[PDB]
RNA sequence: GCGCCGGAGCCUCGGUUGGCCUCGGAUAGCCGGUCCCCCGCCGGGGUCCGGUGCGGAGAGCCCUUCGUCCCGGGAAACGGGGCGGCCGGAAAGGGGGCCGCCCUCUCGCCCGUCACGCACCGCACGUUCGUGGGGAACCUGGCGCUAAACCAUUCGUAGACGAC
RNA sequence: GCCACUUUUGGUAAGCAGAACUGGCGCUGCGGGAUGAACCGAACGCCGGGUUAAGGCGCCCGAUGCCGACGCUCAUCAGACC
RNA sequence: GCGGUGCGCCGCGACCGGCUCCGGGACGGCUGGGAAGGCCCCGGCGGGGAAGGUGGCCCGGGGGCCCCGGGUGUUACAGCC
C-alpha cells in the first residue's frame, strides 16, 4: 500500500502534477532515485532558471528566506510542495504522506520501483527536443553528493544484477520443469487456455 | 514541409569493414580501429550489400534544421573511413618576426613545449587529445606535423596549440606571430 | 539618495553569528584529503597556549633587502604533551553526508580521560566503561571486537582515531582532559585500521605528527571580552562629540 | 531498421476509432497523417482512416494505388487472410484477451481451482530440480 | 463566419426582387463554404453586396441547397484561391490541398490559414477552388505524395493511452 | 469471507473554487475512470465507517466502538469517473482522502 | 525499583480490509535461449534460433478462507509441520537460503462418495493487518544491574544576569 | 459626484480638466476577471433536484485521465486570454 | 374485526404520481424523388485518354528466377478516367 515510484526519466513537475493529486487522494508515494529526474529545455536555460531562484533571497535576514534546497530529492519535494496546499492540514498531511528520495535506498532497492508513462521524457517531448538532468544541475548548483551516490548506484546495480541472473535461471529451471511435467498437467493446462490465459 | 524520405549512401572501400552497432559505427582497417557514437542525430543506418560495401543513411519525415543531418553523417562516416585507411596528418608552420619559436616535443609526441614566442619567458605546454602524435619534421625549417587517425581530435590538437602561440595587448595586423595550420592533408596518398 | 563617500564595509559578514562559540575547544572543520599513496599519519593534534617570545634567526630568501641579514620575530610557545591514544571512529560516506560507523574503544582508559564522560568526577562513582571494558577479557567479547573490525575494514571510508590530552603532565588548574578525533590519511583502510589498532591504547607525541618548518594551521575559540558595543566590536567610525545620546 | 512499411496494399490491425478491433487494407495515402483504406472482406467500409489509430502488421497484398473494392476483396482472399490473421500470434493473444475478459464467475472458479494445483505440480517439480542440480554440482 | 467542425459546400442562388423596369431579374450563384444554411445564406448576401447592388432587403434567396461531393472516395488534389487580410494589408494566395472532399480541403485550407497566418475566417475570403489533376499541382508538399509505389515507416510511435497505465511497471516502445 | 465492498476515497465534496456544497460527497472508485465505466455504480449504498471513543450500538450484534454514516451514490462527475454521493447527515472533512466502503447490494444486475 | 525474555482482562488513538522479494536500460529499437567460437575473474561479445502492438504480458504474476467426517481416483513420496550450526546484509544492515536429529503424517493439495456443524426464520457497521501504537495498575519465574544530572561550594581561560 | 463603449473640446500627455447619448458605481450582493467600487455574466426571501451564462478543465482547484483534429514555434530575456 | 391516530429508537422494501439526467429498441418523411458505393473491366458492345506507367523491352546493380532504380509506352501477366 505504498506506491515506489522511479524517477529516471520523468519529468520534474509533469511527475509531481500526477504525485500531488496522487498523495491528496491518500496514497503514499516514495518517488526514488529523484537525481535521475529530467527536465525539458537544455542545461542552461534550467541552471539560469535555478540561479534566479537562488538569487531571489530576503534582504534583511536571508535565513528567514527561501531555503535554496540543492539535493535532487529536495528540489522535486519543493515542486510537489509548490502544487500541494500547504499552509494548511490536509497539504501538511500531504507532504507527510510523500516520501522522496536520492538514489535508491535499502528500504526500496529490494523492491520494484513503478513508472508513470504519461510523465516521462520519450512520451512528453519531441525526440529533438534538448533536456537536462536534474541530478548534474543540482551538482551544478551546489549538491555535495552526487558522486557518493553514483557510487552506490554502480554497487547496486551490481547487485541487482546478481539478483537478475537467480531468476532468469529459475525461470529456466520452471519452463524445463514444464516441459518435463505437460504429460500430467495438460489437462489442467488446456483449461487455462480456454480461458485466455495462456495462448 | 514534412519531407518524407531523404537518404545518401556512403561507398566503402575493400580494405576496410566498417560494422554498425545500432547507432554508433565501428570502423576497423589498415592502421586502427575508430568508433563514433550517433545517438545523438535520430536517423537509420542500414549497411547494405555483401561484403557490405555501402553504408546507407536515411531520415523518415524530415524537416529542414533535421534534414541538414543527413548528410553530416556522410561526411563524418567519410572522414572516418579515410582516416582509417590513410590517416591525418596537419603540419602547421611556425612563423615568427623577430624571435624564433622554439618547440620541444615531449613524452613521445603527446606534449609540446612553446618557448620563446615574442620574447616571453612563460613557456607552453600543450597536450595532445590521445591518439595524436605531434613531430617536428624535417626537411623544412619551422613545422609540426600532427599525425594521428581522425580529424577531430587531430584538428583540435592543431587548434589548441595555434591559439595557445596568440598576440595578446598588441596589434594582431603587425604582430603576425604563433603557429598556424598550413597543410592539412593526408599520410599515405592514394 | 546615495552614500556621498563610497568607503569600504566595517567587519566580515563572513563571520557573521558573532556569538559565544558552542565548543570550548577548536573543533577540525576539515582534515587535509588523504591520498592513499602516503604512509599512514595522523592529520591533528593539540597543544596548549603558554605565552610569547622573541627569536632572532637570518632569513634566506635571496633578492630582498633583508636577504642573509637577521629579523626578530614573535613567537608562540604551545606547550604539546604527547597525546595518548583510546579509541577509533569509522565513518561511511552516505548521500546525506558521513556518518558513524562503529567507535571501539581500548580496555585501559586512564582517568585523565575518563574525566571527560563526568560533568562532576566528585559526586560519581566513576562507574563509565566497567561493562565495556569487559569486552577485552573474554573470548566471546574479543572476537565481537574482531567482528566490528572486520566490519570497520570493509564498510568504513575515513577512519578517526581518539587521542585524549594527558593532563597530569601540565601546570594546569584542571584535571579533565581533552579528547578528540584526529583523522588518519594514509594508505588502504586495512593498513589504517592495522595501524590504529596497533597504536591504540599506548602514546604519541608530537614528532610522530608534525615535523620542523611545516606550515599548519591553528584553530580555537578566541579571548572572550564580553558584551561590547560597535565602535569596540565592529569598529565604526565614533560620531562628534556633539552628539546627544552618546557618541 | 524498420520492417513494416506503409505503402499500397498493407492490412494494417485497428486500434480504436469506429472500426477497433479489425483489418483494414490500406489503399492510398491522403496527407502526413491520413489514409485511404478499405477493408473488403471484414466490413470497413472504403474511406480514410488516420495513421494514429492502425498497427500495421506484415502482410502485403499487392493492388493498384487507386482499384476498386472489388480488386481489394479479390487479392484479400486469394491471398486468404482471415486465416493467416487468425493463425497469426497477434490475434491468438487479442482472443485470449477476450477470453478471459468474457470469463464468468463460475469459471473463473473453475481457473482458479485448475491453476492452484497447475502450479503446485510446477513448484514441487521446480524445487526438485533444484535439488537435482546440487546433486549434480555434488 | 466561424469556421465550426467541418465545412460543406452551399451552391446558393438568388435574385433581385421583380421590379416593375426589370420584371424577371437574372439569378446569380454561389458555390460558398459554410457550417451551415443560416451562415449560408448569409455569406451569399455578403459577397453579393460586394458584387452587386443587392441586398438582403432588395433581393431574396431562390434555391440554397448543398452540393455533395461527386467522388468521395478518390483522394485528389486541390487548388484553392484565396484572399485574406493580414495585420497590414490584404493579399492574394493560392495553396493546395489533398483530400477525398471538396469541403474536407477547404476545412484544411481554413484551418491552414488560421495555423499559419492567423487569418481568421471573417478575413480568409474564398474565391475559386479547383480540382487539379497530379501534374499541375505547385506545391512540394503536395507533389511528394505523388507517387505509385509510396512508402515510409511510422518512425516514432509516441504513446498515446497514457493514463490507463498510470502507474505501471513496463517501460513503453515506440519501436512498431 | 472476504470483503464486499468496493474501495472508494472521498476526494472532496461538491465545490466550486469559491463555494463548496457540503450536500454532496465526491467519491472516486478505484478502478474505475471514465463516464463509459462508471455507470455500474449509479444507486449503490455507500458508507463512511469509522471508529470513536464510547460504544454504540451494532445492529445484529453487540455494542463496539465503529460507527458509519450511511449514503447512496447519484451521479456521474467529471469524465474520469468521479462520481457525486449523498449522505444522509453531512460528511466531516476529517474525511478527506479516508476510504468510504461503496457496497454492491442495491444491484441492477 | 529498572531493563530482558518466559498468562487473564482493563483505558485510550485510530487508520485499515491479501501479497507482488528488486536487472540495467533502449526508444530510428528491444527481450529471451543455445553457446558451436574466442578471452577474462560464471561473465564480455560475434554468430544462429525464437518472440516484438510486448505474453518470460503490471491488460500481468503468486495466494485463494466455509469447516469437518467416511471411502475411491489423480497428486506427493526425495513431502508437510515441529530443535542446533554454516554463512549471505551498511545507503536508512535480512523475522533469509543451506547441513542433520528423536518426533510425528499419508492430514494438507485436484476431482468424486458420504452426511454433519443454531437452518437464529429477507435486513446495517461483517471478514483482516491484530498478540496494532500509547497508559496505568493485578502477574508467576529466570538470568542481569544497583547511576547520573542540576542546585549549593570553588575556579576565571568565561562573565550584565543566566550561560561557559 | 465618479467610471465605461462610441461622438467630442483644451492639453505633448495624464489614473488630468470639460461636454452629448446610453449603461453602470454610488445605494449592490453573487459566478468569472488570481488580486480589485465601475470590466464579462448576472441583480438577491429560506431551501432540495436539474441546467446554464461569462469563464474554465496538469496540480493548487470542481472539470479533458478525450488513445481529441490540423499546423506554427526554440527563446543563453520563450510564451500564455477584453 | 372496521375507522381514526401514532411507531421509543435505528433501518429496509414495494408500487403510484410529479420533476429530471440518461440508456436500449424500432418505424417513417425530404434531398439531385439524396451523393457515392455494392454484385452481374479483369455488367455488355464498340470508341478514346494519360500516369502517381502494370506488363513486356532495354540500360544500370543487389543478388540467387526475385528485388532495386532509370528510360520507352497505352492495357499485356495490374489497374484508373
Ligand atoms: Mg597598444
Ligand atoms: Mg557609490
Ligand atoms: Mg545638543
Ligand atoms: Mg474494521
Ligand atoms: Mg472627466
Ligand atoms: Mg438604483
Ligand atoms: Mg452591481
Ligand atoms: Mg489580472
Ligand atoms: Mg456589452
Ligand atoms: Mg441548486
Ligand atoms: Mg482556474
Amino acid at each position: 500500500q505504498v506506491l515506489v515510484l522511479d524517477g529516471r526519466g520523468h519529468l520534474l513537475g509533469r511527475l509531481a502534477a500526477i504525485v500531488a493529486k496522487q498523495v491528496l487522494l491518500g496514497r503514499k508515494v516514495v518517488v526514488v532515485r529523484c537525481e535521475g529526474i529530467n527536465i525539458s529545455g537544455n542545461f542552461y536555460r534550467n541552471k539560469l532558471k535555478y540561479l534566479a531562484f537562488l538569487r531571489k533571497r530576503m534582504n534583511t535576514n536571508p535565513s528567514r528566506g527561501p531555503y535554496h534546497f540543492r539535493a535532487p530529492s529536495r528540489i522535486f519535494w519543493r515542486t510537489v510542495r509548490g502544487m500541494l496546499p500547504h499552509k494548511t492540514k490536509r497539504g501538511q498531511a500531504a507532504l507527510d504522506r510523500l516520501k522522496v528520495f536520492d538514489g535508491i535506498p535499502p528500504p526500496y532497492d529490494k523492491k520494484k520501483r513503478m513508472v508513470v508513462p504519461a510523465a516521462l521524457k520519450v512520451v512528453r517531448l519531441k525526440p529533438t527536443r534538448k533536456f537536462a538532468y536534474l541530478g548534474r544541475l543540482a551538482h551544478e548548483v551546489g549538491w555535495k553528493y552526487q558522486a557518493v551516490t553514483a557510487t552506490l548506484e554502480e554497487k547496486r546495480k551490481e547487485k541487482a544484477k546478481i539478483h537478475y541472473r537467480k531468476k532468469k535461471q529459475l525461470m529456466r529451471l520452471r519452463k524445463q520443469a514444464e516441459k518435463n511435467v505437460e504429460k500430467k498437467i495438460s489437462k489442467f493446462t488446456d483449461v487455462l487456455k480456454t480461458h485466455g490465459l495462456l495462448v | 514541409m514534412k519531407t518524407i524520405l531523404s537518404n545518401q549512401t556512403v561507398d566503402i572501400p575493400e580494405n576496410v569493414d566498417i560494422s554498425l552497432k545500432g547507432r554508433t559505427v565501428i570502423v576497423k582497417g589498415p592502421r586502427g580501429t575508430l568508433r563514433r557514437d550517433f545517438n545523438h542525430i535520430n536517423v537509420e543506418l542500414s549497411l547494405l550489400g555483401k561484403k557490405k560495401k555501402r553504408l546507407r543513411v536515411d531520415k523518415w519525415w524530415g524537416n529542414r534544421k533535421e534534414l541538414a543531418t543527413v548528410r553530416t553523417i556522410c561526411s563524418h562516416v567519410q572522414n572516418m573511413i579515410k582516416g582509417v585507411t590513410l590517416g591525418f596528418r596537419y603540419k602547421m608552420r611556425s612563423v615568427y618576426a623577430h624571435f624564433p619559436i622554439n618547440v620541444v616535443i615531449q613524452e613521445n609526441g603527446s606534449l609540446v613545449e612553446i618557448r620563446n614566442f615574442l620574447g616571453e619567458k612563460y613557456i607552453r605546454r600543450v597536450r595532445m587529445r590521445p591518439g595524436v602524435a605531434c613531430s617536428v619534421s624535417q626537411a623544412q625549417k619551422d613545422e609540426l606535423v600532427l599525425e594521428g587517425n581522425d580529424i577531430e581530435l587531430v584538428s583540435n590538437s592543431a587548434a589548441l596549440i595555434q591559439q595557445a602561440t596568440t598576440v595578446k595587448n598588441k596589434d594582431i595586423r603587425k604582430f603576425l606571430d604563433g603557429i598556424y595550420v598550413s597543410e592539412k592533408g593526408t599520410v599515405q596518398q592514394a | 539618495s546615495h552614500r556621498k563617500f563610497s568607503a569600504p564595509r566595517h567587519g566580515s559578514l563572513g563571520f557573521l553569528p558573532r556569538k559565544r562559540s558552542s565548543r570550548h575547544r577548536g573543533k577540525v572543520k576539515s582534515f587535509p584529503k588523504d591520498d592513499p599513496s602516503k604512509p599512514v599519519h595522523l592529520t591533528a593534534f593539540l597543544g596548549y597556549k603558554a605565552g610569547m617570545t622573541h627569536i632572532v634567526r637570518e632569513v634566506d630568501r635571496p633578492g630582498s633587502k633583508v636577504n642573509k641579514k637577521e629579523v626578530v620575530e614573535a613567537v608562540t610557545i604551545v606547550e604539546t604533551p604527547p597525546m595518548v591514544v583510546v579509541g577509533i571512529v569509522g565513518y561511511v560516506e552516505t548521500p546525506r553526508g558521513l556518518r558513524t560507523f562503529k567507535t571501539v574503544f581500548a580496555e585501559h582508559i586512564s582517568d585523565e580521560c575518563k574525566r571527560r564522560f563526568y560533568k562532576n568526577w566528585h559526586k560519581s562513582k566513576k562507574k563509565a566503561f566497567t561493562k565495556y571494558c569487559k569486552k577485552w577479557q573474554d573470548d566471546a567479547g574479543k572476537r565481537q571486537l574482531d567482528k566490528d573490525f572486520s566490519s570497520m575494514k570493509k564498510y568504513c571510508q575515513v577512519i578517526r582515531v581518539l587521542a585524549h590530552t594527558q593532563m597530569r603532565l601540565l601546570p594546569l588548574r584542571q584535571k579533565k582532559a581533552h579528547l578528540m578525533e584526529i583523522q588518519v590519511n594514509g594508505g588502504t583502510v586495512a593498513e589504517k585500521l592495522d595501524w590504529a589498532r596497533e597504536r591504540l591504547e599506548q602514546q604519541v607525541p608530537v614528532s610522530q605528527v608534525f615535523g620542523q618548518d611545516e606550515m599548519i594551521d591553528v584553530i580555537g575559540v578566541t579571548k572572550g571580552k564580553g558584551y561590547k558595543g560597535v565602535t569596540s566590536r565592529w569598529h565604526t567610525k565614533k560620531l562628534p562629540r556633539k552628539t546627544h545620546r552618546g557618541l | 531498421v524498420f520492417r513494416r512499411f506503409v505503402e499500397v496494399g498493407r492490412v494494417a490491425y485497428v486500434s480504436f476509432g469506429p472500426h477497433a478491433g479489425k483489418l483494414v487494407a490500406i489503399v492510398d495515402v491522403i496527407d502526413q497523417n491520413r489514409a485511404l483504406v478499405d477493408g473488403p472482406c471484414t466490413r470497413v467500409r472504403r474511406q480514410a482512416m488516420p495513421f494514429k489509430c492502425m498497427q500495421l502488421t506484415d502482410f502485403i497484398l499487392k493492388f493498384p494505388h487507386s482499384a476498386r473494392q472489388k480488386y481489394v476483396r479479390k487479392a484479400w482472399e486469394k491471398a486468404d487472410i482471415n486465416t493467416k490473421w487468425a493463425a497469426t500470434r497477434w490475434a491468438k493473444k487479442i482472443e485470449a484477451r477476450e477470453r478471459k475478459a468474457k470469463m464468468t464467475d463460475f469459471d473463473r472458479y473453475k481457473v482458479m481451482k485448475a491453476k492452484k494445483m497447475r502450479n503446485r505440480i510446477i513448484k514441487n517439480e521446480v524445487k526438485k530440480l533444484q535439488r537435482a542440480a546440487l546433486l549434480k554440482a555434488s | 463566419m466561424k469556421a465550426s467542425g467541418t465545412l460543406r459546400e452551399y451552391k446558393v442562388v438568388g435574385r433581385c426582387l421583380p421590379t416593375p423596369k426589370c420584371r424577371t431579374p437574372p439569378l446569380y450563384r454561389m458555390r460558398i463554404f459554410a457550417p451551415n444554411h443560416v451562415v449560408a445564406k448569409s455569406r451569399f448576401w455578403y459577397f453579393v453586396s460586394q458584387l452587386k447592388k443587392m441586398k438582403k432587403s432588395s433581393g431574396e434567396i431562390v434555391y440554397c441547397g448543398q452540393v455533395f461531393e461527386k467522388s468521395p472516395l478518390r483522394v485528389k488534389n486541390f487548388g484553392i484561391w484565396l484572399r485574406y487580410d493580414s495585420r497590414s494589408g490584404t493579399h492574394n494566395m493560392y495553396r493546395e490541398y489533398r483530400d477525398l472532399t471538396t469541403a474536407g480541403a477547404v476545412t484544411q485550407c481554413y484551418r491552414d490559414m488560421g495555423a499559419r497566418h492567423r487569418a481568421r475566417a471573417h478575413s480568409i475570403q474564398i474565391m475559386k477552388v479547383e480540382e487539379i489533376a497530379a501534374s499541375k499541382c505547385r506545391r512540394p508538399a503536395v507533389k511528394q505524395f505523388h507517387d505509385s509505389k509510396i512508402k515510409f515507416p511510422l518512425p516514432h510511435r509516441v504513446l498515446r493511452r497514457q493514463h490507463k497505465p498510470r502507474f505501471t511497471t513496463k517501460r513503453p516502445n515506440t519501436f512498431f | 469471507s472476504g470483503r464486499l465492498w468496493c474501495k472508494a476515497i472521498f476526494a472532496g465534496y461538491k465545490r466550486g473554487l469559491r463555494n463548496q456544497r457540503e450536500h454532496t460527497a465526491l467519491l472516486k472508485i478505484e478502478g474505475v475512470y471514465a463516464r463509459d465505466e462508471t455507470e455500474f455504480y449509479l444507486g449503490k449504498r455507500c458508507a463512511y465507517v469509522y471508529k470513536a471513543k464510547n460504544n454504540t450500538v451494532t445492529p445484529g450484534g453487540k455494542p463496539n466502538k465503529t460507527r458509519v454514516i450511511w449514503g447512496k451514490v447519484t451521479r456521474a462527475h467529471g469524465n474520469s469517473g468521479m462520481v457525486r454521493a449523498k449522505f444522509r447527515s453531512n460528511l466531516p472533512a476529517k474525511a478527506i482522502g479516508h476510504r468510504i466502503r461503496v457496497m454492491l447490494y442495491p444491484s441492477r444486475i
